[PDB]
């Protein structure tokens, strides 16, 4: 009769406002803005960088990215427990009448 | 369990152990989605931008 | 996500000038990405420094950059009358936008 | 992923059909299958190393069996 | 021997949409980034345009995140730049700029001279 | 002569705005607005009701 | 985020009629906490039943209630003519908080 | 036997702030929390109250978390209100409210009846 839905999953997304941000050699992590959120998905990673890419000390730098979580498509796992529930039983007797 | 217009009935252990990133029944207002990372990925094919 | 250099600056033809812009530790102390731009009251600005010190073709080797941590020198030597231009600070930041400066007025007397 | 552990052995079965059997009942040794006659040579080592190993004469066979099972 | 004209505007409404484009020749356009900043009179210079390519990604400027739309084109080598529901801040002079483009299709890491070259100012004034 | 900064710690804290959530048993977790904020501590444990 | 009986009701005496009201998995979905309150007009508001059917002491038996999952309801069996007063609900959240209904004043003609 | 008395406020002018008093009376003013609910004037019952105990603790709305604070003093067995910065829509008659706190002395969870004892009802105004 009354379920109450305990765990939702979700099967489609789509990720929004993603973003980058990346820092020099040796001196520490990256930190964005909206990681924060814990709507936006986070990886922490290392690129290579160098004079080229503006920094210097010619190594491994590190880098962060984020983009928001939003959802399109759930399930609802719904549970109930072994009270307000009802079995529909039909008991008809023989000597048959026309069809 | 209930998607988009079916419904099944499985098993209770089986269905916390599933990966996906869920959210509680309660929970209104659903931005807080727990383990994202199970439906992104992060491509860094080089050592390069990712 | 701006620039602190100051309003205006003077100097007599034959001194130097300097031109210092504090920046935070993500955009300017830490990148080498600090450009600077002067602007003629009737013309569109134009490229005058490359990443640090370094120069485009045009402009006739006067001019020198410096970073010292968090601030971003633009040393003038041998000032003329016709260097009465707004000279913009530059820095591409961290997160990936570009901040700029308020603005500097030269003159000489 | 979620098409790995297809929800089989739980029990809960009834006398009314799943959402997909007489599908998904053939569909494992259909695909070990078609994977050997696509990859062979695995099978042929597999036949070396399980005949070298495991002394008596169906520790071969069990041993070749859950070696071309395992590597799909 | 590189030149950025410019497209002009007359008068707008705070409300309506301005509009103003870049015709850019002499080089090739299909592997390069274009920007656009406004400059208020004396003041400083605000970066409303994004990183155009040859495909025309995006880079959300904060100040201008959900008022202004962006396009591009190809096949007459020009960038187009629209701001919708201006107000009485907006009325400023426009540039353009020139930045190259990684190899590999991608731009996000900027190269070491950026803004080579750039427009030559069309008005807007609101009324 | 010129130092860059590589990892700040925190030495001493202090805590506002408590706020707790707590439900029936058998019924999945708690969701609180705050747990989507990250200067927010959070953990789940079990009272019994 | 209030809950949502309706406007009023009406009764003539002798009937049994019923005031509902529904709410969220927080409110009334989960929790056994839902209460209403009797008010007449010119005095405080005073309770009818408590946790979900139970009753204090003065209150007569006429009172009772039950809950549907996200929905409460307030049976009154055999109106009587004091019965004109608006009866309002309430709950408990998962949150900490308290909500009261809008208020469904019932009349008995 | 249980009495709970309040004291009325005549009219308050709009940023003046407004305190109203319930002398609590027949019980252990230390074992039992101090809920406050108001109404406008047929309108509904919405909870300004927070959760007193021989702690002096707080559990304020959501609306208005901002807006209100307490003050409290057992040796006179009554409980205080201060609403601050009154406003034009806050006409409205304030009710006294009573709970149980538990037996180790917080209020963690409310007992399963809530208002068995009420109070009189303090009426402001705007002017
Ligand atoms: C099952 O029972 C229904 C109910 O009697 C049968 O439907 C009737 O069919 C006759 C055919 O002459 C009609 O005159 C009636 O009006 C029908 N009653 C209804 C629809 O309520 C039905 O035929 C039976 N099925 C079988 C296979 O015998
Ligand atoms: C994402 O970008 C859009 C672009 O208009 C903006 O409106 C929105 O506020 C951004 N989201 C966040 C969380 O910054
Ligand atoms: C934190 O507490 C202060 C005072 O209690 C309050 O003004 C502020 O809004 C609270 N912060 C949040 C995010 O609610």
């Amino acid at each position: 009769k009354q379920p109450a839905t305990l765990r939702k999953y979700c099967i489609e997304a789509k990720l929004t406002n993603t973003t980058t941000d990346s820092r020099c050699p040796t001196q520490g992590e990256p930190s964005l803005n909206e990681e924060q959120d814990k709507r936006f998905v986070c990886k922490h990673s290392m690129v290579d960088r160098g004079w080229g890419n503006g920094c210097g000390l010619f190594g491994k730098g590190g880098i962060v990215t984020c983009a928001m979580f939003t959802c399109k498509k759930n399930m609802k796992g719904k549970v109930v427990q072994p009270e307000n529930l009802e079995y529909t039983i039909v008991i008809t007797p023989h000597s048959g009448e026309e069809h | 369990l209930q998607m988009e217009n079916k419904a099944w009935l499985v098993h209770r252990q089986w269905f916390l152990d599933l990966p996906l990133p869920w959210l509680p029944g309660a929970d209104t207002q659903g931005s807080n989605w727990i383990q994202k990372e199970t439906l992104v990925t992060f491509k860094n094919p080089h050592a390069k931008k990712q | 996500s701006a620039l602190t250099q100051p309003a205006s600056v003077s100097g007599s033809p034959g001194q130097s000038i300097t031109i210092s812009c504090t920046g935070t530790s993500s955009d300017v102390g830490g990148f080498n990405y600090v450009s600077w731009f002067q602007q003629h009251p009737g013309k569109a600005p134009k490229l005058m420094l490359y990443d640090v010190t370094s120069r485009p073709s045009g402009v006739s080797s006067r001019f020198s950059g410096s970073k010292s941590g968090n601030t971003a020198s633009l040393t003038i030597s041998g000032l003329q009358a016709e260097d009465e231009a707004d000279y913009y600070c530059s820095s591409h930041t961290s997160r990936g936008t570009w901040v700029f400066g308020g603005g500097t007025k030269l003159t000489v007397l | 992923s979620v098409a790995l552990v297809p929800h089989v052995g739980m029990g809960l079965e009834t006398r009314t059909e799943t959402w997909m059997s007489s599908e998904g009942a053939w569909k494992h040794a259909q695909r070990i299958e078609t994977w050997i006659l696509r990859h062979p040579g695995f099978t042929i080592m597999a036949a070396i190393l399980a005949y070298t190993i495991g002394t008596t004469h169906f520790q071969r066979a069990l041993i070749f069996i859950l070696l071309t099972a395992v590597a799909p | 021997e590189v030149q950025l004209v410019e497209s002009g505007a007359e008068v707008k409404k705070p409300g309506a949409s301005v509009k103003v484009s870049c015709k850019a020749s002499g080089y090739t356009f299909t592997s390069y980034a274009m920007h656009w900043v406004r400059q208020a009179p004396g003041q400083r210079l605000e970066w409303m345009g994004w990183i155009n390519a040859g495909n025309g990604n995006t880079k959300y400027s904060q100040k201008f995140q959900d008022r202004v739309t962006i396009t591009r084109d190809t096949s007459a080598s020009t960038a187009y730049m629209e701001l919708s529901s201006l107000r009485s801040e907006d009325t400023a002079i426009y540039y353009c700029a020139r930045d190259k483009v990684d190899d590999y299709g991608d731009y996000w890491f900027p190269t070491l001279w950026y803004f080579d070259y750039w427009g030559q100012g069309t008005l807007v004034t609101v009324s």
